[PDB]
């Protein structure tokens, strides 16, 4: 029976310069997949036999900065599980 | 149980089974895949081939049939359903799977 890490702000350690950390939203979010219902099939040009419902650990807010010379990284500042195919 | 955010594993639930043509719609006990899965987005821009994310998904499947009651003479009433043996955390391949978001509890007759 296994656990999954909360979706939170971790620290990216390749871009983090001391006293200038870059935060990344890493973590786990709830998802599920069951077989596509009949209703839905009668909606598809190409029948999909399985339906996946999913949320994903993403940035609620962030600021695009630049670091270590010329990397143009986006530094997150709040996470949450959201639409996965954005 | 002990996990707060359970990793992807089959969990049994009841799903609505019906065939276009028989009076009733029934429900059968099966196992689907539901759980948590680790995702993350890149911080570095210059977005090199954007990192595709994973969904909790079927691994090993089994099928079980059932004879639908009420079906008139002629119509075939045996309907097979998928049952999750193994669940795994992998990407949603858009060829076979309908990769979408949360519809609130679609597993239901009527
Ligand atoms: C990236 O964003 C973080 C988040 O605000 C910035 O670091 C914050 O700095 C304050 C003051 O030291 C501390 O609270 C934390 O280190 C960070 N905030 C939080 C809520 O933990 C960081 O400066 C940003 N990086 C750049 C280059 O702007
Ligand atoms: C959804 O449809 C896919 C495509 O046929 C199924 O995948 C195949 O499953 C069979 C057994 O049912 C295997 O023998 C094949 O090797 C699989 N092929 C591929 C490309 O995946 C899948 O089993 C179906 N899943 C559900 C839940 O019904
Ligand atoms: C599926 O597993 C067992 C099988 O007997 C079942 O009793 C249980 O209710 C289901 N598990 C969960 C987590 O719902
Ligand atoms: C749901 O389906 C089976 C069908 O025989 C049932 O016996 C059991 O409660 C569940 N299956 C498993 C593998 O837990």
């Amino acid at each position: 029976t296994q656990d999954c890490p909360e979706c939170t702000l971790q620290e990216n350690p390749f871009f983090s310069q001391p006293g200038a950390p870059i935060l990344q939203c890493m973590g786990c979010c709830f998802s599920r997949a069951y077989p596509t219902p009949l209703r839905s099939k009668k909606t598809m040009l190409v029948q999909k036999n399985v339906t996946s419902e999913s949320t994903c650990c993403v940035a609620k807010s962030y600021n695009r900065v630049t670091v270590m010379g010329g990397f143009k990284v986006e530094n997150h500042t709040a996470c949450h599980c959201s639409t996965c195919y954005y | 149980k002990e996990p707060l955010r359970p990793r992807c594993r089959p969990i049994n639930a009841t799903l609505a089974v019906e065939k276009e043509g028989c009076p009733v719609c029934i429900t059968v006990n099966t196992t689907i895949c539901a759980g948590y899965c680790p995702t993350m987005t890149r911080v570095l821009q210059g977005v090199l081939p954007a990192l595709p994310q994973v969904v909790c998904n079927y691994r090993d499947v089994r099928f079980e049939s059932i004879r639908l009651p009420g079906c008139p003479r002629g119509v075939n009433p045996v309907v097979s359903y998928a049952v999750a043996l193994s669940c795994q955390c992998a990407l949603c391949r858009r060829s076979t799977t309908d990769c979408g978001g949360p519809k609130d509890h679609p597993l239901t007759c009527d």
